[PDB]
């Protein structure tokens, strides 16, 4: 991914909620022995509902049923419900029991009126959902962003907005 | 181009004499609009080309270019545009100085494109949230396409039935700045990040210890005197014990406490404030020994010299909040002493939109389509009476004050404020709180156009009717928005609204224009659905958005001729043009208390005194005491002196 | 004074570019009104002081000074005054050049004072005739005081629903000049005393022998060719036999006769015109032997070269008069070929008043009070349908063409014309004659604002409805005036109206928007009461009022852009702005025939031809033949060539 | 009278109908032998309803019932009805049978809706009513007007308007 768009579509400032476009940064980790192992070939990102795009790409990702895998979503927006994305994600994890999903949402897609239900069923699907903190943002910047050596420059109010979103999400899941 | 030089010279020659010539300032506005005609965008395509950097990815404008062009061209020839252009020189000057955005190329946005931008931002937010669209369709069962949403917002904004806040009018869709005009915080001294913004800030500095910003402090503070006399305004959340002890036994002695210990006076209020205050004075923790008469006279003198001190009754502000607040009590308001939220835990904001009540007159032309009074589609607003039967006077330009288009304006203002809250809040906590302040403007214009004085009994009845009806409409619309968005403000449960409460329950001698059976239905629907907003009605001075509309300043009488200093022959026929100073201040305070039960937040109540009784410094004290006796929240915002 | 120089320079710079800028001519009109603001009277007291020599004994103004001042001041800030001022530069120029009277002191009368003068003249006439007041109160049972009469006339005139003739608006109460705009005479060659006046003159020079004036001569005249080709216009009262012999057997040979004997061709008409003509030609009394084809082509060529010749069918002109006129037939019309009265015995005049039909649209704002559509008080006009259901098109600014305020406008125009006849007729015979010509203007504007072409079937239906309704209203109002004034035109008895007749009986295929039972009641009331006026409806080009009101020129389509010479993309959306030349002329003739039965007098029917078929000199002949076959009175007024 | 007043208020031009004020010029002629005889003392004029003013002035004009008298009215407007002037004149001539009335009206006061009835009842009262021709106007000018030697200056359209009014009056009386 080129820069100047990771910062734009991964900023969690509520004043930046004006423009929407899902970007799902994905990576797969294999449970070798007892430690997850990352490989460079399966590292990548998607653009815009990116969730399904990834659900369609995961059959053709050299999946091995014998070895259980775990995939982490560094998605810009939280998965939505009325468009059905939470439904397909739950269905995919309902039958494919050898894959664990990690979701790191930079923002909560509250644009969908059913976002709380989407997050609740994602939690019920065995996939834990969280909100990106500074370390996830810098990991995304130095992993999926073509930085060409430039360090990660935080935006204003990253910590406060991240904490607020994390509190909202943890209040949603506890119900 | 020799026309522009002539235009500018005529602009000067007409605006120099525009104060005493009502026909010249309109001509000045027309000539100023003509002068800037070629310097502003003429077509929607040109508007999107000049401001492409703010609209290259705005889906609504890009996919509705043609329909927007058709509607804007219709608006340009519409009588609403002629009314806007003929609003005077000040209106055009404010448009071309503040509201109309300027791009890189220097081509400013036109008035028609400005209202297009506002209505398009609102329509895009509604269609983009998919819950505001559903709420609007349920509340307006004639809107199907998104372009009809734009039509709704465009007619309600161009007709100026909804007078949006200055930050909303300035940065709706063109900047990522905060759209919340009022910000209030009570830090544990964060605040610096909001001083760099362009919104008013209200700071509670009671805990200090021993843009425009308003500082609020309780009178029992150790440095209350140093705070009274010193860019920055002054606020006094006066406890009820102050007014009690000043009213009877004025010789009694007030006590000051430093915030180092201060007991729990700042935290709590009410009867237990009296118990805690007296327990503290019996425990010998008081740093001050100042007589209450001296403190009251000092406050009155500092108010008459300058409108710096704001007097707000702590009991009325706190005990009428939708939460208990008995344990922890707010002590800070906004810049204009009309927004009341707790602000210790997090920064609290408020998004404001005014309703020009002269646009609610039956004979006043509106850009709103005639086929919108019907098909209203809310079961709690079809049953409400209209035309507001109050027997207008003989010299009445208005013919009834429909009072149904007032509810339509309140609905559209509620939806506009919902859009502003959702797309312009600076923090998620403020976004979830969804604090809405719906003020009014032109109330004096309504009373004059109906041939009454501000004090006349029909004026008081219409005042109570207006504020009750707009509060009811705001409640119903917020409940619908919360139901269809499932964004209920966090503290709605175990609150007053969740059990049945409407902020007029806790007042004495309140007469409702609603039969108390529709209030019960509203309570039932609020209980079973919730409320999107936590605060609904808050009376803003709205000195800026009123200029471009010509509506009178907020709910105040005329104060900005010499009707009093005019012969008796031309005095009874123009008696309805009496200035706010001419009216008895007791009557104004009584009307403020009459409208208070239906204003959930505070109201910027200002006292108007002449230089014959303000210098006495005893009439203002009696006014404040009797405002206490009526339970007003904002006892005094500005002590206007002429 | 530096403002006047800037105003004049900007007037020049705006009027130089006012042809292509519709926002500049309005500004030019506003600034021209502003420039003359201090040069015109500002108060009614000042108006009466400046023009005291015309109003020292005018009782109405002297006893209603204060009420007139109040009403004029209200009108000044009224939206009607804003509409009048914003009518363009041409309207203001015509006001300050012709209509506004200038006194001895040099202070011109203002627009508000001008409309005050017109309405006050009408109200004073009604008050001092004591029969017009009774008729108005019967026809408007809400007018009690004379000031309410002034309110009625002022509201109808300022809103420009009724537009008076140029002599009326120029000399109503300021001069003793004749208020009859059209004068027609047929002397036995008296005429000199009217040439020195300032009114149109129509002279019948058929008996000649071997300001603007129109000369009429029958084709059988021996000097017809010398009369055709020669300040003065030309008229041809063409008989039936000319078109009959031209349509079939064009080789038939026309005959010319001198007035020395002439038989009785000039006197009579009809089938016995054919018998008298053929008896004369068999008696060998013909001076001429010219082919009818040559004469028809000469007339067509002279018409296409210049609009001088007027073609009026003698049969339709005479057979549809309210008398028999078989023994003696008129051969002369007015200047505009739209007034048809006998003029041999005495000089005949006609007083005209136009109606802006765009003011009859429901959405058009009016100065007339809303509480005036009801309380009509005329039993034959309260039962008539309104809103003129015709299903306006998609691109319709108007929303129905109420058709009830059209009848109110016709009533007020009838009363205004009655006042003009009573107080401004040049002779007692004309004063008793009471010839009223009620035309229309803005019909093309009505069709465009309703989203129709001029030729659309809804447009034709609305045309027929408008003319039938206005003729009915004129008849009813004139009958009421005659009943309450005891002034019935001398020949009403033993005439057509006295036996039951409405000028639409003698036509084929006439559809009535009135249920034909209300027509019977009108006939009964006319028989038992009489008619004050002898002639009611006459279509005037009204080229003067169209400039000051903005209404389109008379009933013609738009002819005074390049809609045809515009890309097809911007051609269907602006198709309703087609010029009169674009429309098929046969369709225009058919619509003229459709409206003919309800126009008791003639029309100013002008044909619009391009320079592709007018030069053929055969399409115009076919158009004239078709107009003959449909029985039109004025077959061609002007042969407009683009 | 005086110039500029008789001319102004006795002009029969319909365009001058705007200004109305009744002026009555009277003279009494006794029937001596067989010829009426005029005297200077009863010559005079009245101002503004002049008809009644004269009806109350006549009893105090040295009236002699023994000799039959005749009085001629050179009135500007024809006597009116709805104000009762015609009725009062008829009542005066009903009982005073020794006085004959001659009415010479410069104009027909058609402002009254019952002017035809007024003229008809005046005719029924035995007083013949006519319209002033040129000779009557010049007689008024050189008798009741302080002309100081200035000859009578006719206005435009005197003959035509006089003939039209006379035709209207003879059409009214014949009924
Ligand atoms: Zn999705
Ligand atoms: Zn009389």
């Amino acid at each position: 991914m080129d820069p100047d768009t990771f910062t734009f579509n991964f900023n969690n400032d509520p004043l930046v909620l004006r423009r929407r476009q899902t970007y799902l940064c994905y990576e797969v980790e294999r449970l070798d022995n007892g430690t997850w192992v990352l490989m460079d070939q399966h590292m990548g990102f998607l653009c815009n509902h990116a969730e399904l795009r990834f659900l369609d790409l995961v059959p053709s990702l050299q999946l091995d049923p014998a070895q259980i895998y775990r995939v982490t979503w560094f998605i810009s927006w939280s998965p939505c419900f009325s468009w059905g994305c939470a439904g397909e994600v739950r269905a995919f994890l309902q039958e494919n029991t050898h894959v664990r999903l990690r979701i790191f949402a930079a923002r909560i897609y509250d644009y969908d009126p059913l976002y709380k239900e989407a997050l609740q069923m994602l939690r019920d699907a065995g996939a834990q959902v969280s909100i990106m903190t500074y370390d996830e943002f810098e990991y995304c910047w130095d992993t999926f962003v073509y930085r060409q050596g430039c360090p990660f420059q935080p935006w204003d109010g990253l910590e406060e907005h991240s904490q607020a979103l994390s509190g909202r999400l943890r209040a949603i899941l506890q119900n | 181009h020799v026309e522009h030089e002539l235009l500018s010279k005529l602009i000067d020659e007409l605006k120099v004499k525009a104060n005493s010539d009502p026909e010249a300032d309109v001509l000045a506005g027309r000539l100023l609009h003509r002068l800037k005609a070629e310097s502003v965008t003429h077509t929607v395509a040109e508007y999107l080309e000049v401001f492409s950097d703010k609209f290259y990815d705005e889906e609504f404008f890009q996919m509705h270019r043609d329909e927007l062009e058709t509607r804007v061209s219709a608006f340009a020839q519409s009588p609403a545009y002629e009314r806007i252009v003929s609003s005077g020189y000040l209106s055009a000057l404010r448009y071309y100085d503040t509201y109309l955005y300027v791009g890189r190329s220097g081509k400013q946005e036109s008035v028609q494109h400005f209202y297009m931008r506002l209505a398009g931002f609102c329509a895009s937010t509604t269609c983009l949230y998919a819950g505001l669209r559903a709420a609007l369709q349920r509340a307006r069962p004639e809107i199907e396409s998104d372009m009809e949403v734009f039509d709704y917002y465009f007619e309600h904004l161009t007709s100026q039935t909804v007078c949006c806040s200055t930050p909303f009018m300035r940065f709706a869709g063109v900047e990522n700045s905060t759209l919340a005009s009022c910000i209030l915080t009570t830090p544990d001294l964060h605040l610096g990040r909001y001083l760099f913004q362009r919104a008013g800030v209200g700071v509670g500095v009671t805990g200090a210890g021993q843009v425009s910003v308003a500082a609020y402090m309780e009178p029992w503070h150790s440095q209350i005197f140093k705070f009274l006399e010193t860019g920055i305004f002054t606020g006094l959340f006066v406890p009820e014990l102050f007014f009690k002890l000043f009213r009877d036994t004025p010789w009694s002695d007030w006590y000051l406490f430093d915030p180092k210990d201060a007991g729990d006076l700042e935290r709590l209020y009410g009867e237990e404030f009296e118990r805690e205050y007296y327990r503290l004075v019996t425990a010998g923790k008081f740093c001050g020994r100042v007589s209450i008469k001296s403190l009251m006279f000092s406050i009155v003198n500092c108010a008459v010299k300058a409108g710096s001190p704001f007097i707000l009754l702590k009991e009325a502000c706190n005990a009428h909040f939708w939460r208990d607040l008995q344990g922890e009590a707010m002590n800070a308001a906004n810049l204009c002493a009309e927004v009341l939220q707790p602000s210790r835990k997090s920064v609290a904001t408020c998004n404001l939109a005014n309703i020009c009540l002269p646009r609610c007159l039956v004979n006043a032309p509106l850009a709103v389509r005639a086929q919108r009074a019907d098909t209203q589609g809310d079961e709690l607003l079809l049953a409400l009476p209209r035309l507001s039967v109050t027997l207008p006077g003989e010299g009445a330009v208005g013919d009834g004050f429909s009072l149904a288009r007032l509810r339509d304006a309140t609905q559209c203002a509620t939806f506009v404020v919902a859009c502003s809250i959702l797309q312009g809040s600076p923090t998620y906590d403020s976004r979830d709180m969804a604090s809405m302040g719906l003020g009014v403007q032109g109330l004096a214009d309504v009373f004059a156009d109906l041939g009454w004085q501000y004090t006349d009994p029909p004026s008081r009845s219409l005042n109570k009717e207006i504020f009750e009806h707009m509060y009811f409409t705001a409640l119903c619309t917020s409940s619908l928005i919360g139901l269809h968005t499932r964004k209920i403000f966090p503290g709605f449960k175990q609150s007053k609204y969740a059990g049945g409460w409407f902020h007029w329950h806790d007042w004495a001698g309140t007469d409702l224009s609603i039969p108390r059976e529709i209030w019960s239905r509203l309570s039932e629907r609020i209980v079973r659905d919730g409320l999107f907003n936590s605060q609904f009605i808050a009376l803003m001075p709205t000195s800026g958005c009123a200029q471009v509309t010509g509506c009178s300043d907020a709910f105040y009488p005329f104060y900005a001729g010499r009707v009093s200093c005019l012969p008796e022959a031309l005095r009874q026929r123009y008696l309805r043009f009496q200035t706010a100073f001419d009216y008895n201040q007791e009557d104004l305070i009584q009307m403020s208390r009459d409208r208070a039960p239906f204003v959930d937040q505070s109201q910027s109540h200002s006292l108007f005194l002449r230089e014959e009784d303000a210098a006495r410094a005893s009439t203002l004290a009696n006014l404040l005491v009797r405002s206490y006796e009526l339970g007003l929240k904002t006892i005094m915002y500005y002590c206007r002196i002429e």
